């Protein structure tokens, strides 16, 4: 059957189902090694096996069904996707197949897909006949994600200082900029979890690049959603794969009108993968750089947008600073002209156990006015018109001592009075 | 270049499915031997110590 | 027929084209891809079709027929132009070139023009015998280019307040200095807007390079004119590929005596876009900027100039300061003193909620007699007299208070009375 089916469960489970297929000792092998031996004797018992996954293309022209648990990586189970399908349908990267796959006989290699019966949750029809997502028509965020959860915690409030700072709709391209030992990390993840409780309309997905294991692990099972991710065990090949993968999996998803975010932490990390796979052009920028090592983190940052005919593409991707060096603070720069939303966070105040520590200063919104109503846009003027002449500090326990003195972001828009 | 097609599910495509199965296995098939025989002919060989 | 005729639709109205054309399923193909395949099949139908495009020449010594909705780029549908064409007339870079066309045989590239039918708007016998562009004599601004719109709109104060602060005119180079987050965006929009209500002979060519695809799609479609544009989705290479074809074309369209407002931002990016396509001379200036990095910045930002036979090039690039590096700035420094017209804006107003600020004091304009009658020259510098011994922020709310107040410009001249 369905190898997530198979997945979301431990490797006891997935020991006792082989121990019931009648195999070698299974807890010897790894276990997505263990799923691989059980699907080949489920195929066995002669029936065909159905299997799903996002398409990654090689130069050969056949495909891969890189499954969502693995991360979007090279495994045993990666369905092998023929030409033919590519021929017919001509599924591009990040398009989510589901259909029936046969055993692989020896000196082959993985499963071999038969036949489509699911193309992106839909008709494989439609699959053809479609518009394509660099053939879209960008815009700005019309509709409004609210970022409040509504009940009052005290990480809450990290998700109202943001409506109360600056708006996040869909399609916006978003950047976050903070020093290490600043509070990305509850940060995102109370954005996650607020996106997916009040706004369980929108496809969630967190991504993860270069981080601890176990923050990999305390990510995938808090919030709502797929949590794909690429800590330091891969190198920079893995690292672009996955970005790739996730970056054409969500341009799919846009393309079927649907909206997708994307919380990435760290565009930094993402950037020195690059300019690590990037061929030498004899020179070298400021910071230590290639010339071209930005063309391709550009497009992938340059891929959020938002859609005249259905869906929206909206990334909040965390730039570090304060790393003593200037390449990552060059990638910043590169990285303040094209997005179109900033958010600063402050390390400064952090260090004195004052959070959420926002730049409610230098944090802003192009074209905002689309991302809230009329007179709701009226009060936060005023309420940046107060916070301005006072200085940072000021700014902030003002912030934090009053919005934790409110439970919801009307209701301290009424008691502001 | 069109086996795209679909009505009258219950034989149509049946037979329609059991053709492009039948396509699919023949250019794959074709192609694992056109790689065999690549790999074959690219291979060196041995000629002394 | 005409490739921009089947560029001003939408890929819907391509699709049923390529669908009464009967070939493969357009839909999965790229829309500019589908135009190939819909004009290859409109060739095969046994006509001579009928294309139009500026050139693009390599070393090789043939041409590329670039189309305007394109963004002067390359493409399946760049027309080949065989070298005979060019030695018989020598069509330089940026002659829009209109002729007949034919299929490409297989093995082949592109579209081959045949026979050109149509040399800049002009027969082709005034292409051969021409006066060239930097054969030209470079003048001052003569005529005044008027700025107001006329019927007295929020954001048409945004163009009075240039007629207030310094005229524009043909043939003008002029600068605007801005830091980010200032109004940069809005003001080039409601100028380009003027300029073409106003004064609809001149060609209003606008340019954009590396800004967000959402601002790229709210200027095409909502100013008077071509809109060729290069977001960051195109790496420094076709940076400079558009901006000195743009450049090229307005040089043609001056010498056949015509009038080119070239509206760029931002020139820091393009600046940038340079020196990282230079060759190292083995030394960096301050602030990390190779030697000869500016000789071909400097020639595109003087490419602008009045002539004595006929035609005018004016240029208003928006120069970036406030980036926290001196790079940037060296840029801004080296482009302060090659324009003739510097217009500066500002931040420190702007985030007040003051628009638009417009800095009063270092904005100005040389030989700017030439621009403006006598008496209305007599009472600009009595303005800026009374405007003067104010502070800034006194200058800045009598300026917005006062032409919100009125309506048109010689109607404030008339109320100041
Ligand atoms: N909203 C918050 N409330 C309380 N503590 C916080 C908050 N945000 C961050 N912290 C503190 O930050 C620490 C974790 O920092 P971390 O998020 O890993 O750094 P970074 O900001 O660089 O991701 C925790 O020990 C926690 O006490
Ligand atoms: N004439 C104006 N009237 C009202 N608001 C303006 C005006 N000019 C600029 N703005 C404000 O500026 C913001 C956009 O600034 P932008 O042009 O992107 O900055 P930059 O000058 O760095 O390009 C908008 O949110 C808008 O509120
Ligand atoms: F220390 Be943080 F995770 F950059
Ligand atoms: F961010 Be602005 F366009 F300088
Ligand atoms: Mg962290
Ligand atoms: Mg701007």
């Amino acid at each position: 059957m369905n190898l997530t089916e198979l997945k979301n469960t431990p490797v006891s489970e997935l020991i006792t189902l082989g121990e019931n297929m009648g195999l070698e000792n299974l807890a010897r092998m790894r276990k997505q090694d263990i799923i691989f031996a059980i699907l080949k004797q489920h195929a066995k018992s002669g029936e065909d096996i159905f299997g799903d996954g996002v398409l990654e293309i090689l130069q050969d022209g056949f495909g891969f069904l890189r499954s969502a648990d693995s991360s979007y990586l090279a495994g045993p189970d990666d369905i092998y996707v023929s030409p033919s399908q590519i021929r017919r349908f001509n599924l591009r990267t990040g398009d989510t197949i589901s259909g029936k796959i046969r055993p692989p006989k020896e000196g082959e290699r993985y499963f071999a897909l038969l036949k489509v019966n699911e193309v992106n949750f839909d008709k494989p029809e439609n699959a053809r006949n479609k518009i394509l997502f660099e053939n879209l028509t960008p815009l700005h965020a019309n509709s409004r994600l609210r970022m409040e959860r509504g009940n009052g915690s005290t990480e809450d409030l990290t998700a109202r200082v943001l409506d109360l700072a600056s708006p996040i709709g869909r399609g916006q391209r978003g950047l976050i900029v903070a020093p290490p030992k600043a509070g990305k990390t509850m940060l995102l993840q109370n954005i996650a979890q607020s996106i997916a409780y009040n706004h369980p309309d929108c496809v969630l997905m967190v991504l993860l690049i270069d981080e601890r294991p176990e923050e990999v692990t305390e990510m995938q099972r808090l919030v709502k959603g797929e949590v794909v991710a690429s800590t330091f065990d891969e190198p920079a090949s893995r690292h672009v794969q996955v970005a790739e993968m996730v970056i054409e999996k969500a341009k799919r998803l846009v393309e079927h009108k649907k909206d997708v975010i994307i919380l990435l932490d760290s565009i930094t990390r993402l950037a020195r993968a690059y300019n690590t796979v990037v061929p030498a052009s004899g020179k070298v920028l400021t910071g230590g750089v290639d010339a071209n090592a930005l063309h391709r983190p550009k497009r992938f940052f340059g891929a959020a947008r938002n859609v005249e005919e259905g869906g929206s593409l909206t990334i909040i991707a965390t730039a570090l600073i304060d790393t003593g060096s200037k390449m990552d603070e060059v990638i910043y720069e590169e990285f303040k002209g094209t997005g179109n939303m900033e958010l600063h966070l402050s390390r400064k105040i952090a260090e004195k156990r004052v959070f959420p520590a926002i730049d409610y200063n230098r944090s802003g919104t192009r074209k905002e006015e689309l991302l809230t109503t009329q007179e709701e846009l009226q009060k936060m003027w005023i309420l940046r018109k107060i916070i301005h002449p006072m200085g940072e500090i000021d700014a902030m326990e003002f912030l934090i001592n009053k919005l934790a003195m409110t439970k919801t972001n009307d209701d301290f828009f009424e008691m502001m009075k | 270049r069109w086996l795209e097609l679909g009505l009258t599910d219950e034989e149509k495509q049946n037979q329609l499915e059991q053709l492009a199965e039948q396509y699919d296995e023949l250019k794959h098939e074709f192609e694992k031997k056109l790689e065999a025989k690549r790999r074959k002919i690219t291979q060196g060989d041995d000629l002394a110590p």
